[PDB]
């Protein structure tokens, strides 16, 4: 579908609707990337990381797989808008943003 | 007192030394009912 | 529809969130600091039985709601809670748009930052006001002293510190806090009383306890002679109407709740009394400082409103201070308001607005900037 | 059992008390100087449960048990706590008689002098060691440096001096200490990471937090640029398995606990770093034993052991030194020992049994025959 | 129990009728480790459905409740309690407990009571704190069988310590001090 | 174990240490059934 | 180093200045190895 950096799942560009427990995914083959959480710029999102935004995180050996998943329950409007996995190795660095349109 | 007629001829910020000198730890104070008047 | 503005004078008491304006006498805010959940949910027609209007009305839906603190150890566990609370504030009780109004921000030390950063920043965006500020709650009470030197003994709505003062001169290094706060008493007497013949567990039960101790419950200077005292005499011997309409006697805890501020054994607590951490910090003071300190010894904090507060104070120092200097403690009856007043003098000290935390400022250096050379 | 003796190599590390033999090659003993004192007593049928065998055992007992040092600022407050603390020694891990093993004494300078009066006749009466003899740690460690030429940087244990020497020669004038302990740099820590987080405070708390520093913390030549380095530089940005089994995150710490050594500001200490303590004191030594220093620039003391420790010593004086002299720091890994070493050494040294503290030459003296000529 | 069943289709107030139903639970009441998916086990889960006799002779038939019952101590929700489940009550306990006590308890977290003799009673225990705990450390509850007798058999124990009598109620020191002697330094 | 030999030797009263170190929690019942041996 | 031999070979006590004159700032360890050779 869409283009991969590392994203070999990507959190998606979400036009979900409210209550949509949307997840956003980059589960991804996996030092393991850093996931750098954001809307705005000065702005953090683990600030914001609670039930309504979540996560699971992990690596796999099988397949060298590690997922960042951020489902979202009680999808608001509030929060749609922008987000950001910046994620890195110990060398590498990956930057492209994704949506959140929580509709209704 | 004259802590009143001092004050408000205290030098303009030294208040802190007169008021505080003549007991007012409410220069806070001083200032605040002078600033129902000057708010 | 007015002039330029009026800061906002919000003071979150460690117990209540309290407010009112630069210059303002009373702050206009003062209520509860919990959220409160119902649990059953009988069908029920309609509607307005709010999960979570706790603010000032939910006591009144106490038992089914329960209770929460965000800030609850003076220590912001969730925010949309307190969100909604300064919503709440800023809408019912303030029902004022905060994007006019400049607000000083009530804080005591030892929060890691991004506490108030974040704070910050959604206050601007939720809120839009015209500029924030943050203060620690220490300081707001020490200008709310006057004394701008000597040390100040804030344990007021829930919370403790020593806060050392100089002409506004204080060492953070000899300042400290006391986890106390009367919330702790609060529970040793829920211990005592309920295991001495009652079974007392409830949160507004916790309301009823604590109502006990800012109503009734005191301390005897002496403990041990008070304790003979305690053995036989019948004045204090005395039961109180128990909300419900019982009538809960009570004896020795009345004072034996509190006085373990000085000897948190009775809290278990591997710390010491609050008098003797004024005492270090005051010989960690300059040489003489001490006598200083001796006529600033600030008390502050309303929960300790009790009976001999100074006395005690006094007394101990004494017992530790060289009667060479003459000490005295200070502390007006109106700790809790303190420094909500000082606060207020702050912001309302129109010589200082350059301080307030402006959105842009945040903007260009979002969070933060507050930080460095400012806060 | 064995032929005339061997001396006994006691050495109060200052913050634990640790021992060999003349001629050993390790200090056998070694453990904290802390006394302990649990708070509750659950009723305990039997017995064992000691009010005070912090010895080496008490840090099993920690938590319940408080902390003691006698010697708690290099200054022993209390010796009947520190007395037992010998017989645990002899009788224990020493389980040895004092009777018959001579033994040197390990001290810093800055001692009252009946501090040494007394722990010497006690040492005679409880101890009847054949004899005596009392060392400064700093000269302990200075033979223990070799190096008889040139100051010593005594940042050990817990303590600090400047050691200005010269083949044996050393000014007491230009001698310095510096009140900083590792436990010092604890306190900042705790001050830090509970504020900015966490609520470290314990004994033992104190316990895992010193743990953390001679593990882990550590400090970076270079500190503003090291600053911005900190500003996001995730290496460091690492969190350490708190104790309990958390794992206590770490970053910027690690590092501005200590260096603060340099500038006590962070302590508020009114004092100016260990480096340019050392450069004042050699300015004070004469014009040209400077190189001789810069040879000798000896640090002393395991705490010390951190990252960079010469590389600032070198930079900083660098920074004051002129380049037309050639700096030299010296500091062997073994710095906790060395002092040890060095007395072991000098007590060891047969051709000196004559200094040793007789219990005659005390007898007819008392004890304020150690003073002149003797110690 | 009484409210289940009897609401259940059962009329059953009678104090031996509690009674019964308390043996009820004392011989078949258990519980599952997990509730949810057992939940759905429940929903159709045969084995479990099994009649008992009423001991007048009836066969009271049971489900759901057999662990539907001792559960709530988890959640007094069932019980309308405001209170918590007596697992992180261990736990908020625990973290009371100084830094590293903590792994202590975890090797020593020690169940005490008969009644609690379901199944699983650790099974959970370990299950949640886990849930809770660091798996950094680890844990282990401790509950044996015969857990009614061991409160009497360390009493049997400390009273049968010869080592200390001394601690003995003696009529004559209540005499002196009549009865409130009892309270300090002794008990 | 030992514990059996060990405790009989054991210092008198810490066959708490003995009996819990080698896990007798049961140094209770050590002794209880050393005493319905030496009731 | 020969610091061995010349300090054997030193004059009795100036094995201070041999081994501090060899870099032997431990002849504090040269003379406590010959200590536990000679104690």
């Amino acid at each position: 579908d869409d283009p991969i950096g590392l994203f070999v799942m990507r959190p998606q560009d979400g036009e979900v609707t409210v209550g949509g427990s949307i997840t956003f995914s980059a589960r991804v083959a996996g030092k393991p990337p850093v996931v750098k959480w954001f809307k705005g710029k000065w702005v953090d999102l683990s600030s914001k990381v609670g039930q309504h935004l979540q996560l699971h995180d992990s690596y796999d050996r099988a397949s060298k797989v590690y997922l960042f998943e951020l489902h979202i329950t009680d999808a608001q409007p509030a929060f749609t808008g922008s987000y950001r996995c910046e994620v890195s190795t110990k060398d590498k660095f990956d930057c492209s943003n994704f949506n959140l349109t929580v509709h209704e | 007192e004259d802590v009143w007629e001092i004050l408000r001829q205290a030098p303009p910020s030294e208040y802190e030394r007169i008021a505080f000198q003549y007991g007012v730890t409410d220069l806070r104070g001083m200032l605040k009912r002078l600033k129902g008047m000057r708010r | 529809d007015d002039e330029e503005t009026t800061a906002l004078v919000c003071d979150n008491g460690s117990g209540l969130v309290k407010a009112g304006f630069a210059g303002d006498d009373a702050p206009r805010a003062v209520f509860p600091s919990i959220v409160g959940r119902p649990r059953h949910q009988g069908v029920m027609v309609g509607m307005g039985q709010k999960d979570s209007y706790v603010g000032d009305e939910a006591q009144s839906k106490r038992g089914i709601l329960t209770l929460k603190y965000p800030i609850e150890h003076g220590i912001i566990t969730n925010w949309d809670d307190m969100e909604k609370i300064w919503h709440h504030t800023f809408y019912n009780e303030l029902r004022v748009a905060p994007e006019e109004h400049p607000t000083l921000l009530t804080e005591a030390p030892l929060n890691p930052k991004a506490n108030r950063e974040k704070m910050t920043q959604i206050m601007f965006e939720t809120f839009n006001v015209p500029a924030m500020y943050v203060a620690i709650q220490a300081v707001l009470s020490l200008y709310a002293s006057g004394r701008t030197t000597g040390i100040v003994l804030d344990s007021g709505d829930g919370v403790t510190h020593n806060v050392p003062i100089y002409e506004g001169y204080a060492l953070p290094h000899a300042i400290m806090r006391l986890d106390l706060a009367g919330r702790d008493l609060t529970d040793y007497l829920m211990k005592i009383l309920t295991e001495r013949g009652y079974s007392f567990v409830t949160t507004a039960e916790r309301e009823i306890v604590r109502d006990i101790k800012e109503k009734l419950c005191y301390v005897a200077l002496d403990f041990e002679n008070e304790m003979a005292t305690a053995a036989s005499s019948s004045s204090l011997e005395k039961s109180y109407e128990l909300p419900d309409g019982q009538v809960i006697t009570i004896g020795n805890e009345r004072f034996r709740c509190p006085e373990t501020l000085f000897q948190p054994s009775f809290i278990g607590m591997e710390s010491a009394g609050i008098h003797e951490t004024t005492y270090n910090s005051i010989m960690k003071c300059d040489i003489d400082i001490r006598k200083d300190l001796y006529a600033n010894n600030v008390l502050s904090g309303g929960t300790t409103m009790y009976p001999g507060i100074a006395d005690r104070m006094q007394k101990e120092i004494t017992a530790l201070a060289p009667s060479t200097m003459k000490i005295k403690i200070i502390a007006p009856p109106e700790r809790k308001y303190s420094v909500w007043i000082g606060g207020s003098i702050l912001a309302s000290l129109s010589t200082f607005q350059q301080m307030w935390i402006s959105k842009q400022e945040y903007d260009e250096a979002g969070p933060s900037i507050v930080h460095r050379k400012c806060f």
